[PDB]
Parts: structure tokens; sequence; C-alpha cells
């Protein structure tokens, strides 16, 4: 996948977290991308390996 | 025997230490995947 710059690989899944309405993606402790927001529909999706 | 139960219910530092050391090392291992070591970035892409 590529989300307007974020390049990665994995399974995408519907989320149930709530970003603040200016945050694009979420990170874990140890700093790995684990959630994104879809630019077009603006919904949060988790990224599992 | 009734007082052991109070003193614990209210001390396992040697067991907590082992756990903490291993987690602190595993986190340092992953946090190194974002250093350059003298390169232009940290990403192969
Ligand atoms: C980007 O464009 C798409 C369409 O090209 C937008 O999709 C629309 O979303 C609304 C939801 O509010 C629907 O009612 C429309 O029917 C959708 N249009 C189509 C053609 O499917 C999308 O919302 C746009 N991105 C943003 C962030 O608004």
């Amino acid at each position: 996948f590529n989300f307007n710059g974020l390049t990665g690989t994995g399974v995408l899944t519907e989320s149930n977290k709530k970003f603040l309405p200016f945050q694009q993606f979420g990170r874990d402790i140890a700093d790995t991308t684990d959630a994104v927001r879809d630019p077009q529909t603006l919904e949060i999706l988790d990224i599992t390996p | 025997i009734g007082k052991i139960q109070d003193s614990l219910s209210s001390a396992l530092g040697k067991l907590q230490d082992v756990v903490n050391h291993n987690a602190q090392a595993l986190n340092t291992l992953v946090k190194q995947l974002s250093s350059k070591f003298g390169a232009i970035s940290s990403v192969l892409n």
C-alpha cells in the first residue's frame, strides 16, 4: 500500500480508534506505523503485518 | 500464615526485574531500526 506518501505492506482492517481531526497516521511505542487514515473517505484503518 | 497473605495482598521485585530487563533490551533493539549509522536515511525504500 501507499497512503499519500506512506509506503508499506500488510493487512488493512477497519479500526475503532479516533484520531484528532488533523492527524494522518498513528504510531506504536518503538515507533512503527500501525494505523492510517484514508484520505478520500477519512476512516481509520489498522495495519497489521 | 495469615500474615504472609496480608503483607503480599497489601515485594516481588526480583521477578519484576527480570521482566523489565528483557523488555528494555527488546525495545532498544527495535529503536535501532531508525538510525542512519552514517547514511542518507534509515529506509531502504
Ligand atoms: C474524494 O472524492 C470522492 C469522489 O470522487 C468523494 O466520495 C464521495 O463521498 C461522499 C461522502 O460524503 C459521498 O456521498 C459521495 O457519493 C462520494 N462520491 C463518489 C463519487 O463516490 C470523497 O468524499 C472525496 N474525499 C473527501 C475527503 O471528501
